[PDB]
């Protein structure tokens, strides 16, 4: 270490009178510790060893002038790129009492023991304070609350654990809030226009979304999707990956939800409002279990849907989004399946996932032949007041469906 | 179970003063003799070795043996002198000559009577005694007189009792005397037969040990007294702490004493790693069991290869599994069934200890009975009787009250020693 | 009523009981306490006391007091009673002639007193059912004396030695086959039947079969706790096929002499394994039939069975492991001796098995624990027989035993016992 | 698993090393204290770095190298340098005196008082992997050390651990400009070892590398650093096959034999593309087919021989990035109607190609460009009898009337181990040319 006053004559050494022996210093003259007979400046033999003990001090000054600073060898000015510059195993930072500790070498086990240099003395004393028959025989309820090679590797391993935590933690009047409070929380952790995040931001980011994450966590998921090399990623691309890739099916659900959405749109383009006047929130668990208000789901649904303004457009990305925060949230294909259907009116599914919120109808034609059919897609056709208007919508749906020969018409 | 421990001589009092440092930082008792230990187990059997005062300072169960005050003097001074109590401290006036007569007739026996007396005061302070433990060197006059007069009446006063005794073998290596064979062979048959354990350590081993396994450029006698020290508090870890296979001072007697003069053993310790790959040597149970049986890590000068294991007993120490302990015993007797004895099957005793060495992740402490243990007697057999040939240092002996007869009764008990591992060092099924 | 008293005996009873009755809690709805928060059928293994509380039916004997001070200040310090809950001064050495002759007696009449204490507050005592290691000392000394003594006192009350042996190559020990072949002598006379429980099967088993990279008696001890609760939950719960102690020592012991018996446990699964294979019964009854799927290093495709008993845990069908039972009999690599036609005696209990959270097993929706009696068990005693003459053709590790009350001729006895323990069961198996 | 033990020998060998270590420790993460951060651990426990780097007990990662040269300076300066933490103290042997441009003295003499311990540590570098790959030797020829010790070595690896897949990466004399006068004859000398226990020998010549840094790199002044960060390029996406996942991959045996047809045939020329700076590279489109051009074209090769008078056997094409396995077939394509460059007649297909999805990662003060693909071609061809032939004209020039010779037979080598090497390249010679020879 700088100095090397631990390696300097003591205070009792003068006022004992004491020597080089039994306690080999090397204060005193011509008590250097010379191996091979040289100093260990001149390293021959056991100079390798002698420089590894804990209490060496090399002799070397920590400033030096520019004015002859050329004695630089092809190794060093090779290996000068990984070399640490200068200012629990660090010389420099150990305190002088730990340096006397080591220079009177006591508290070791062997002769040549260095606990400080060690860097897992720590952990050993506290293995030792502890029996096997103990640490085996905790109580059950705090024992049983204790329980590849690509670049990317580490990255997607993160992002699972991540996923699996939010997930716990899931174990909202509308589905969505998840993903919808972590990228808020991103958002506000920005500091930067473009989008763009760094260490600090993101790690605080998901403390406010309630996430645990490590720094080491934080840097490793920016190095991974990190494209400027700054060490710094937008948070679109993070919280993509923590939300997952979509499912087939229901991915498939949600584009052919937007199909329809599109077609029952009045100029063809898929607006927010016709969105939240279409959509029958009353069909959600919550909301027929009487936990939350229809009023209060829409207000929600907008809410995450996070629209600028009340006629904002709504295009593939974003609908393909906003339904697949739904989609990483709700576990269960078929339960999703059951729940996209009832909302948005899709006639289809097989068994468990079949529609069950199009209006079935008893149809008697003109032949007094009587057919349960379904009708199809009826987003805009709801409780107006008018039943002669909701009858005259029926007979339309059933007219493009194919059915022409309808007489009368009730909703079963 | 209480192991009170006695020290004689200058190498086995300062053996001794290190095995006291060891065994107080692992029981966290300062040289005050307070405690500031943060785990219960280091309190729970901390009476094991320490007794508590009225004002609840730990004192060791430890008695002090030398006739120089000087080395009392290097004790006190120490940094835990003070943990001793200042009445199991018994020298003399005049020191020893490195004399084995001066040391067990004449000086040696007219000093021991407190020693007995202090020693049977700390038996009767101990609610059940566990054992008896020496710590001495057999080649100096204080540490081999003293220690084997003791030993020699601890047996009779105590007989059910173990008797676990630390002997540091001179050898030609580092030999730094004439009258190390004389006093070799003159407390070999002591320790033959007032021993329950007599295990040995070499000089020339911890050398080797600290300069090619730990590498270490300059240790000292106090470094090779710690690692004396480390296997000392490992041998008797499963008295003070838990663990899986519970383990004692009979235990290991039992299953490493096949016959009554079969009670020398060698001495190991892992892992032992030099300071420069500390932070590379992944420790391992496999890799311990791998330090364990190699030559260089015995603390035993003799080469074990040469010879054939009687039996071997593992103390490991710390967290592990139980068969990735036991398949490595099974590995060593499977793929070396010529280094062990055939007509025993399972020479290796294993026992599990939870506490690891304070910091250590895990530790072991190999304590082998083996036919190599001869060696040594051998090579103090022709060193002694070189000299016995013609009077060669003899006369201090003589006339310090020794007669010619036991000078021959000692070299013939080493030669039947020495007779008794051969025959089973070649034995056959 | 229907209470069985639990032993345990040396440090292998010690960790067994410490890994049984958190188990026992577990399946009871029993708080480290010994309360249950928020049906009498733990009175088999606990005591009801006013206050609510519930004390087991447990003694703890070891000559060393590290295990039982283990047991004072762990979890379920206070659920055990302070007495019943005994402890010695210095251990046996795994010498048996210290076990039962110098350390016996001095520790030996306070047992009694706390067993005669356990039997007086057990109104309907089935029987008493003890863990202990015959390699150890305490284990075979205290485990000998123990056993004569209970045996002149209780008369003919059931006794379930649960018992663990030396393993054929991973023992822990160097006087472990003295102290086994001397632990014989009490084990054939004063036991009524005794299982197996060696360590290296349980070893394969859980490096087979989990997947645990560092496994150790933490794991061996639960397999053996949840084997115990298997075979013991036929009588605290209800079903299709109820047994009792008596019931499966008729319908296994053919003759007073044989009633060493192999056991095994199926379907020993991890969490990552549980929710793929098809743990039918057939299936569940196959693995445990097939030879490493067992408890002990024995395999009987070299012997012939004589009884087995197949305890059911779960939604088990009496049909299902009538299919299973005839598959097996179909099945021609296990022979089954001429005079047993039956030799199957199937038990159905309708509570799954319990998993200890932390452990191996798998919380699985049934199972099958198998306590088998055969002439393949001879080959244990065959090679422990070998071990122990190895030493003692110029008896090593004999003085040792001598000093401590061991006249020589006790290893002559021994080997007797174990000549005639051979004898038989190649009596018994031999075809009329 | 999927573990590779380096073992570098001689100087060359260890700059090779240092550098190639450097380009490992970068890709994946691991910092001069030999600890990965807690960046590149927290997602998954990647086995990646598992062929290269042991973890230990701290989560320390020490590389699978052993570093052996005789004399001392160079190890001694890479324990002194930053990597000292990151390598052993052992596993990192140094001698006492080198070889100094002898075979005989460094494979009689000063060889065997290391190869004992030089075996120990490889023993237990082998111990630790349980899925060891095989191993990779850097070396160069010319140094004496790197042939006798590097040939002691390799001996000793051959018969300790069988028919263990056994790469060699080693530098040849270049045909127009060499340093040493010996060098011929220790390269001549190390042949015959080379032969017969060396499982692939890859061509790293100096010249050719130097050209290509300067034509193609357009570094008009690199050193030795510069032509070490290739060569550790080279093996870098030689062996990121198994390191990283790709659509076809590749390990040490499905090349090693199909570039290997007959077992004294297993000398490999090499090349790498797209070997350009900051500065050329942005002008041009780094396409497939463009960067396969520009490997099977003789300029981009690092090694001296044109293989226009020589005739191919079999390439092995490593693709490293987003390449696509319908590119590499659109440029196999291209190859093959190519008439400039001929196959040899009995191999038809004679292509070995597999892709790897990560690009190669240029070194922090470096001067390779950061580039989304490359390829590395390593040919078995007939041309490698033109560089032998070359050698061996040197060789016999050399030995006309016996020069530099007392120095080889001062040091316990015999007269006629000179004339036993000497024909054993001359049979190369002839079963290079008969395998060239149409059927
Ligand atoms: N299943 C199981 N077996 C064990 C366990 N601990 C020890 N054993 C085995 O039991 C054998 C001896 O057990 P014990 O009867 O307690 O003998 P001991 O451990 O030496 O204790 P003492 O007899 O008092 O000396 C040992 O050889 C071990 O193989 C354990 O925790 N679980
Ligand atoms: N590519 C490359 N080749 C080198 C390097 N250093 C030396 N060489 C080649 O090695 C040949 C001589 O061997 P050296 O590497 O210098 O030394 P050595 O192989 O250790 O043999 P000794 O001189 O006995 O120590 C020279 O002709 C160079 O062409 C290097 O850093 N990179
Ligand atoms: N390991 C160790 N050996 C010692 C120490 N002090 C002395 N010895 C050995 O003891 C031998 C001499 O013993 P000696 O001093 O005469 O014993 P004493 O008569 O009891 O004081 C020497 O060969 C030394 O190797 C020590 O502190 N540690
Ligand atoms: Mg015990
Ligand atoms: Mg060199």
């Amino acid at each position: 270490m700088i100095g090397g006053e631990y390696k300097k004559e003591r205070f009792s050494e003068r006022l004992t009178r004491a020597q080089n022996q039994p306690k080999n210093r090397g204060y005193l003259p011509d008590t250097h510790l010379k191996t091979g007979g040289y100093g260990t400046g001149t390293l021959m033999g056991n100079w390798s060893e002698e420089r590894s003990d804990a209490g060496y001090y090399d002799g070397k000054a920590v400033v030096a002038s520019t004015l002859r600073p050329v004695w630089s060898t092809t190794y060093r000015e090779m290996v000068q790129n990984v070399a640490a510059p200068v200012d629990r195993c660090d010389r420099t930072q150990f305190s002088q009492q730990t340096f006397m500790v080591i220079e009177d070498r006591t508290g070791r086990s062997y002769p040549g023991h260095q606990p400080h240099l060690d860097p897992e003395w720590q952990v050993s004393i506290q293995s030792a304070h502890y029996s096997t028959s103990h640490s085996s025989y905790i109580h059950p309820d705090v024992q049983l609350q204790e329980a590849g090679g690509k670049s990317s590797s580490q990255s997607t391993g993160v992002l699972l654990r991540l996923r699996r935590q939010l997930e716990l933690a899931q174990e909202s009047a509308f589905p969505g809030n998840v993903i919808r409070s972590v990228r808020n929380a991103l958002a506000e952790a920005c500091t930067d226009s473009k989008g763009n995040i760094n260490t600090n931001e993101l790690q605080e980011g998901f403390a406010a979304a309630g996430v645990t994450a490590v720094p080491a966590e934080c840097v490793a998921l920016l190095r991974n999707f990190d494209c400027e090399g700054h060490l710094t990623a937008p948070y679109v691309v993070i919280v993509d990956a923590l939300r997952g890739e979509m499912n087939c099916r229901r991915a498939d659900l949600v584009e052919g939800v937007y199909d329809l959405l599109r077609s029952f749109s009045t100029d063809g383009v898929v607006r927010l409002d016709k969105l939240v006047e279409w959509v029958d929130v009353e069909q959600l668990p919550a909301v027929k279990s009487g936990d939350v208000s229809a009023d209060a789901a829409r207000t929600a649904f907008a809410e995450q849907w996070d629209a600028r303004s009340a006629t904002a457009h709504i295009s593939k990305e974003r609908f393909a989004d906003f339904f697949a925060d739904v989609s990483f949230e709700i576990p269960q294909d078929n339960t999703f399946e059951l729940l996209l259907r009832n909302i948005w009116h899709l006639s289809g599914g097989r068994g468990t996932c079949e529609n069950t919120s199009c209006r079935r109808v008893e149809v008697v034609h003109t032949n007094g032949r009587v057919t349960k059919e379904e009708i199809k897609n009826d987003l805009l056709i709801k409780d107006n007041g008018d039943d002669a208007a909701v009858e005259s919508l029926l007979h339309a749906n059933l007219a493009k469906q194919g059915i022409k020969d309808v007489k009368s018409v009730r909703v079963v | 179970r209480e192991i009170v421990s006695c020290q004689a001589g200058q190498c086995g009092n300062q053996i001794g003063s290190k095995f006291w440092e060891v065994i107080s930082d692992e029981h966290g008792v300062d040289p005050t003799g307070t405690y500031q230990g943060d785990s219960d187990l280091q309190l729970e059997r901390i009476n094991v070795y320490f007794d508590e005062s009225s004002g609840g300072r730990y004192v060791p169960r430890a008695v002090l043996m030398d006739l120089e005050p000087g080395t009392m003097d290097s004790v006190r001074a120490g940094p835990y002198g003070q943990l001793f109590r200042p009445d199991n401290f018994i020298f003399g006036q005049s020191g020893a000559g490195n004399n084995w007569a001066k040391g067990h007739y004449t000086e040696g026996a007219e000093l021991i009577d407190s020693v007995l007396d202090v020693c049977r005061k700390e038996a009767e302070s101990c609610d059940c005694l566990q054992g008896f433990q020496l710590s001495h060197s057999l080649g100096g006059g204080t540490g081999s007189g003293m220690g084997t007069l003791l030993i020699s009446k601890l047996r009779e006063e105590y007989p059910d009792r173990i008797m676990m005794t630390f002997s540091v073998i001179p050898s030609p290596r580092v030999s730094d005397t004439v009258v190390e064979p004389y006093n070799t062979t003159l407390s070999v048959h002591q320790l033959v037969e007032n021993s329950d354990e007599s295990m040995c350590i070499d000089n020339e081993a911890l050398y080797d040990i600290c300069f090619r396994t730990l590498k270490l450029t300059t240790p000292t006698f106090g470094d090779l007294n710690h690692l004396v020290a480390a296997v000392m508090s490992g041998v008797t870890c499963c008295l003070r702490f838990p663990g899986q296979l519970n383990s004692d001072l009979r235990k290991l007697a039992v299953n490493l004493v096949p016959f009554p003069r079969l009670h020398f053993f060698m001495m190991g310790f892992a892992p032992l790693t030099s300071r420069g790959s500390q932070q590379y040597r992944g420790l391992s149970v496999a890799e311990l069991t791998q330090q364990m049986f190699d030559a260089k890590n015995m603390m035993q000068a003799a080469d074990p290869r040469h010879g054939r294991y009687l039996t071997a007993s593992a103390l490991f120490r710390g967290r592990m599994s139980t068969k990735e302990v036991d398949e490595q015993m099974l590995n060593v007797q499977n793929k070396n069934s010529s280094y062990f004895i055939e007509w025993i099957p399972n020479n290796i005793k294993s026992s599990i200890c939870d506490i690891p060495p304070k910091g250590l992740k895990m530790s072991v402490t190999f304590i082998g009975n083996n036919t190599c243990i001869q060696e040594m007697f051998r090579r103090v057999g022709e060193q002694f009787t070189g000299m016995f040939r013609r009077k060669a240092f003899l006369h201090w002996y003589t006339g310090e009250g020794m007669d010619e007869m036991e000078f021959t009764e000692a070299e013939s008990n080493m030669n039947d020693l020495v007779s008794e591992y051969q025959q089973y060092q070649d034995a056959t099924v | 009523m229907r209470e069985a008293i639990c032993i345990h005996i040396g440090q292998a009873g010690c960790q067994v009981g410490n890994a049984c009755w958190e188990l026992f809690c577990l399946e009871h709805g029993i708080q480290p306490d010994g309360s249950m928060p928020s049906d009498d059928a733990f009175n088999t293994f606990f005591s009801e006391t006013g206050a609510g509380k519930h004390v087991p039916r447990c003694l703890f004997l070891d000559l060393e007091p590290t295990v039982v001070d283990e047991v004072r200040t762990g979890t379920y310090r206070q659920l055990f009673n302070p007495e019943q809950l005994v402890s010695g001064k210095e251990d046996a050495a795994n010498n048996y002639a210290r076990g039962h002759y110098t350390i016996g007696k001095e520790i030996v009449d306070l047992a009694l007193d706390r067993i005669r204490k356990l039997a007086d507050n057990c109104t309907g005592l089935q029987g008493f059912m003890v863990f202990h290691a015959v390699g150890g000392g305490t284990g075979s000394g205290l485990g000998a004396l123990l056993l004569e003594r209970l045996s002149v006192d209780y008369g003919k009350k059931s006794k379930l030695g649960y018992t663990v042996y030396p393993s054929p190559q991973v023992s822990t020990a160097v006087v472990e086959p003295y102290n086994c072949v001397l632990s014989t002598h009490s084990l054939l006379e004063h036991t009524d039947v005794a299982t197996m429980l060696d360590n290296e099967a349980i070893y394969d088993l859980t490096r087979r079969s989990l997947d645990i990279e560092r496994p150790s008696y933490t794991n061996v001890n639960r397999l053996i706790g949840q084997v115990v609760s298997s075979l013991t939950a036929s009588l605290r719960f209800d079903g299709a096929l109820n047994v009792d102690l008596t019931e499966f020592q008729t319908n296994l012991v053919p003759y007073p002499r044989i009633h060493f018996v192999l056991t095994s446990y199926a379907p020993v699964v991890s969490a990552e394994k549980a929710y793929h294979e098809q743990l039918s019964v057939a299936d569940i009854t196959n693995s445990v039939f097939e030879p490493a799927g067992m408890l002990t290093k024995c395999d009987p495709r070299h012997g012939k069975y004589m009884s087995c008993c197949l305890m059911y845990r779960g939604d088990v069908v009496p049909k299902d492991v009538n299919a299973a039972i005839a598959t097996i009999k179909t099945k021609r690599t296990i022979q089954f001796v001429d005079w047993c036609p039956t030799g199957f005696k199937c038990g159905i209990n309708y509570q799954p098995p319990t998993v200890v959270p932390g452990g191996d097993l798998a919380k699985v929706q049934r199972a099958v624990c198998m306590i088998a009696n055969s002439t393949a068990i001879a080959e244990v005693f065959a090679r422990i027989d070998h071990k122990f003459d190895l030493m003692y053709s110029k008896r090593a590790f004999v003085h040792w035993y001598v000093g401590e009350g061991m006249e020589e001729g006790e290893f002559s006895e021994a080997r007797e016992d174990l000549a005639a323990l051979e004898k038989d069961y190649e009596e018994v198996g031999a075809e009329s």
